[PDB]
């Protein structure tokens, strides 16, 4: 069950200022690209 | 453990199998200590039985 | 009681049996004969013993419901006699053969409501309340008993109807190829009271071949069968070949003429009809039921047949109860205790709210 | 086979004891009746315990 | 109790069948020496 | 999940045969796996670090012993793991070639001058 | 009541000397074996007293308790001081103390705290023999 | 029948001593838990899994026992099939592991002094049991002895 | 949470680390046989327990191959 889901792809968008583990958690998004919904 | 006697029981049976083989046998070589080691394993107890079947592996190699 | 007392009425083809849930075995059994002048209100023993200037009338005679005044006689006089309790403090629950029609509900609930003045009732399916005796509520159940026969497959609780197998075989069709058997043979008789007891010599002492052909050999060797019958009155009936044919007509079904089909044809056509993916699990517990369990031999057939059946990639796992005469009122009695099948029971309130038609949905 | 479902219902008889089942020698005679109809046993197994609950309740 | 479960127990002609009542007489006065040590801590 | 089910997954993972198909060997392994469901011996996680490193050199295959050498460091830089001598002295224990004596070489603590 | 626990220690006294004497080459096979089978029971004495004692240095002994605890185990050494006395009384070596216990495991038949402990001395004295 | 068989189930394990009131609703309880798990692996593998416990705590002989009988009656699969499920919830010397003084040509692995102690625990665990029945019979009797007078009594209700 | 997927990840960069000794030993052992015998390791077992098990396993992989 652990090692079960322990078989996942970790995600990018690195970051300089983590050196204790950077895989990605962005690094707040651009306004317009994120549309659709951001429009209305 | 009544000053320790439950320990030293099983104690006090090679030693006392020895305080024969270390007297009996000084200065033997050859086929008169392999004479030497013949009625030492003659025992009913197994113990001492099963310590000189022990000797007699190593001597007669 | 801490709530009131459920009874239990079961209008049976041969006998009706009524009593209180609470006991295993009924209160009361009368014979289901309503006596109707050729007393003038007495439903049992009595219309029976005097049938000299009473004609011959019967309830329930096919094992189904085939005249409503004359069932609501016998249900008044269940009512009166049977019970004289005060009915507005007992919820009933009827028992009749499987699959209930709805317009045959409607009446049933119409009459139930006036006749006995119900508070709260319950209509079920026979066969699944004869399983949940054997103590199960999956398995294909060969109920064939005083009335009507059916092969019920039922599993998720309740009976699958697509492939509920109907077969025509009574105890009216038994009493009258005894009487065309006993006759044929060669032998003077034709009175109605030696009709009954030679019935239940083929019902009790009669033996139910395991196969046709090993009992044939037997007899024809030497008849192994013949045994005499010594009655009170000094009645004196014997031969075993006679024994041989009489319940010999299950085996194939065109040795009397009839045209439906026989035991082992009926079930594989019932078990056939009833889905690949629940066959094995629902042969994982076939049952035996009915009447016909007053000679324990007919159960050997049975399951000689069904393990001739199945195929040899699963093995027969059938249960053979060590009583079945009683099942449908002990279906009844186990089926009334628990608290779950309250949420099935239908009150009188919604019986006058949504018309009579919705005690076939929300009892069903 | 009569001889073969005695010593049956002996070694049957040392399972149900080490594996710490409520069972002693009636109620196992009872349960091997039982199982032999057809029932499924983990059926049986809840039966066992609410009956031993409501001996308790009256107790 | 105590005086004759111990010289019938050394007694022969007393049977081998009468060591074995014995011997049941000193399973229960071992029993009787529970009660008495119970009544003993409490004094 | 519970450790004799996860046995049962190993003999099925060795073996391309399925658990219904094999109980021989299932039986085998709760033979040899019980009473011994934890280490006889203490830990010497150094020791066995020197065991790989005198394992490798004794293949002349020296270059992944450095190797190793700054893998045991990401080992402890993470530092998500408590038993770190049961799976490294396991795979010691399962030794195989990529392609003498440890009778003199010294073993594991054996707790014979501790009483058990 | 002292008087009353004493028969049991001249009741192993006299069975731990028989274990020297009659273990030695001069006395054959068999003796032997008897004797260490006997060793084992003088071992499970000296067992029960170490957590008698256990007990007594945490303010948990009193003479009745220790009294108590002492009758069963009175019995197994009067059987074994018995046999002992039977061995050496009529100089027995060989197969006349097999003699002896082929009579006593027959003797005790309605104890069976007595003849099981013969019975495991007979097993173990017919193994040499 | 089969559920005249249940009503036998409800006379053994309610013994007589009312008593005729009691059976009939023990009976309801017999019959209203059968059907909840039927609307809604070999077999001698879960001994080997329970087996494993066994070892992990201890106790050899009792797993080698075990797995001793299942083996013989393979050389009655669905009754061990019950036993499986009502595991848990019942009731519940030797001179040759320790003692080397008997055998014939006896192992040769020096001495002991690390089973040898627990085969004092051996007998550490009866000494403390028989303690516990003379604990809890001073207190079942303590429990008499102090109290206000008839409270343990129904006499005052006479 | 953040803290729910970094230990997830934690426990992946140290099981590759693993692996990575795993080959550089070429066991013939996968991240599939890996995952029960860390498991199990977890709640305490004896290695020379499993060795055994393992190197008799993989000489029955071949007499019923």
């Amino acid at each position: 069950l652990w090692e079960a889901a322990l078989t996942y792809e970790a995600s990018k968008r690195r970051c300089w200022e983590r050196v204790g583990c950077p895989p990605g958690h962005r690094e707040e998004p651009y306004l317009t690209e994120a549309g659709r919904d951001a429009f209305d | 453990l009544r000053r320790l006697l439950v320990w030293t029981y099983d104690p006090k049976i090679r030693l006392k199998t020895l305080a024969a083989l270390v007297d009996h046998c000084q200065g033997r070589k050859g086929g008169e200590l392999a004479s030497a080691v013949h009625a030492y394993t003659k025992t009913g107890d197994p113990y001492m039985r099963s310590l000189v079947q022990h000797i007699l592996s190593l001597v007669s190699h | 009681d801490d709530d009131i007392a459920a009874l239990v009425v079961d209008n049976g083809s041969g006998m009706c049996k009524a009593g209180f849930a609470g006991d295993d075995a009924p209160r009361a059994v009368f014979p289901s004969i309503v006596g109707r002048p050729r007393k003038d209100s007495y439903v049992g023993d009595e219309a029976q013993s005097k049938r000299g200037i009473l004609t011959l009338k019967y309830p329930i005679e096919h094992g189904i419901v085939t005249n409503w005044d004359d069932m609501e006689k016998i249900w008044h006089h269940t009512f009166y006699n049977e019970l004289r309790v005060a009915p507005e403090e007992h919820p009933v629950l009827l028992t009749e053969a499987p699959l209930n029609p709805k317009a045959n509900r409607e009446k049933m609930t119409q009459i139930m409501f006036e006749t006995f003045n119900t508070p709260a009732m319950y209509v079920a399916i026979q066969a699944v309340l004869s399983l949940y005796a054997s103590g199960r509520t999956t398995g294909i159940v060969m109920d064939s008993g005083d009335g009507v026969t059916h092969t019920v497959p039922i599993y998720e609780g309740y009976a699958l109807p697509h492939a509920i197998l109907r077969l025509d075989l009574a105890g009216r069709d038994l009493t009258d190829y005894l009487m065309k058997i006993l006759t044929e043979r060669g032998y003077s008789f034709t009175t109605t009271a030696e009709r009954e007891i030679v019935r239940d010599i083929k019902e009790k002492l009669c033996y139910v071949a395991l196969d046709f052909e090993q009992e044939m050999a037997t007899a024809a060797s030497s008849s192994s069968l013949e045994k005499s019958y010594e009655l009170p009155d000094g009645q004196v009936i014997t031969i075993g070949n006679e024994r041989f044919r009489c319940p010999e007509a299950l085996f194939q079904p065109s040795f009397l003429g009839m045209e439906s089909c026989g035991i082992h044809e009926t079930t594989f056509n019932s078990i056939m009809k009833c889905d690949v993916d629940i066959r094995k699990d629902l042969y994982a517990n076939t049952v035996l039921s009915g009447g016909t369990t007053m000679y324990p031999g007919i159960a050997d057939r049975m399951q000689k047949e069904i393990t001739a059946l199945a195929p040899s990639t699963m093995k027969i796992k059938i249960i053979a109860p060590p009583e079945r005469k009683y099942s449908v009122w002990i279906g009844g009695s186990i089926l009334a205790s628990l608290s779950t099948f309250q949420q099935m029971w239908i009150s009188k309130q919604e019986y006058d709210e949504s018309g009579p038609s919705i005690v076939h949905r929300k009892c069903f | 086979n009569l001889n073969a479902v005695r010593e049956t219902m002996d070694v049957l008889l040392e399972i149900s004891r080490i594996l710490n089942t409520g069972l002693d020698m009636e109620t196992l005679s009872i349960c091997v009746r039982l199982c032999e109809q057809g029932i499924n046993p983990e059926a049986l197994s809840s039966v066992i315990k609410e009956l031993r609950k409501a001996t308790e309740a009256l107790k | 109790i105590r005086r004759y479960t111990d010289q019938r127990s050394l007694d022969r002609s007393f049977g081998l069948v009468g060591q074995s009542f014995c011997a049941a007489l000193h399973q229960e006065l071992r029993e009787y020496y529970r009660l008495l040590s119970v009544l003993h801590s409490q004094l | 999940k519970s450790p004799n089910v996860l046995l049962q997954n190993l003999c099925c993972r060795i073996l391309g045969r399925s658990e219904a198909d094999v109980a021989q060997q299932f039986q085998y392994a709760v033979r040899v796996i019980g009473s011994n469901f934890a280490p006889t011996v203490e830990r010497d996680e150094f020791l066995v670090a020197e065991k790989i490193k005198k394992e490798l050199i004794r293949q002349r295959r020296e270059a992944d012993a450095a190797l190793f050498s700054e893998l045991h460091r990401k080992l402890h830089s993470q530092g998500v793991l408590k038993n770190k001598w049961s799976i490294l002295y396991l795979l010691l224990s399962l030794s195989e070639d990529p392609r003498s004596y440890a009778t003199l070489f010294a073993q594991a603590l054996p707790r014979d001058a501790h009483s058990t | 009541l002292v008087h009353r626990i004493l028969p049991v220690a001249a009741s192993y006294s006299a069975v731990t000397r028989f274990i020297e004497e009659k273990s030695s080459f001069e006395y054959g096979q068999v003796n032997h074996a008897l004797a260490a089978a006997m060793r084992t029971l003088v071992k499970e004495h000296l067992i029960l007293v170490s957590q008698l004692e256990q007990l007594h240095r945490q303010g948990l002994l009193s003479l009745q308790k220790l009294w108590f605890y002492i009758q069963p185990a009175m019995r197994t050494m009067d059987i074994l001081a018995s046999l002992a006395t039977s061995v050496d009384k009529g100089e027995c070596l060989g197969g006349s103390t097999l003699s002896l216990l082929h009579d006593r495991s027959f003797s005790y038949t309605g104890d069976s705290q007595a003849q099981e402990l013969c019975l495991y001395l007979t097993k173990a004295a017919s193994a040499p023999y | 029948s089969i559920t005249q068989l249940f009503d036998d189930l409800c006379e053994a394990l309610l013994p007589a001593a009312n008593r005729k009131r009691a059976k009939r609703s023990l009976k309801k309880v017999a019959y209203n838990a059968l059907f909840t798990n039927l609307f809604q692996l070999p077999a001698r593998n879960k001994i080997l899994m329970l087996s494993f416990d066994l070892r992990v705590g201890g106790l050899g002989p009792k797993a080698d026992r075990l797995e001793e009988l299942v083996e013989e009656l393979e050389a009655v699969g669905s009754v061990l099939d019950l036993l499986v499920q009502l595991a848990g919830s019942g009731p519940p010397r030797d001179y040759f592991l320790n003692n080397k003084h008997v055998g014939r040509n006896v192992p040769y692995s020096g001495y002991d002094c690390d089973d040898l102690s627990v085969f004092e625990m051996d007998v550490q665990s009866l000494i403390s049991r028989e303690e516990c029945l003379c604990h809890s019979m001073i207190q079942e009797t303590l429990q008499v002895m102090e109290a206000a007078p008839g409270t343990g009594l129904p006499t005052v209700g006479l």
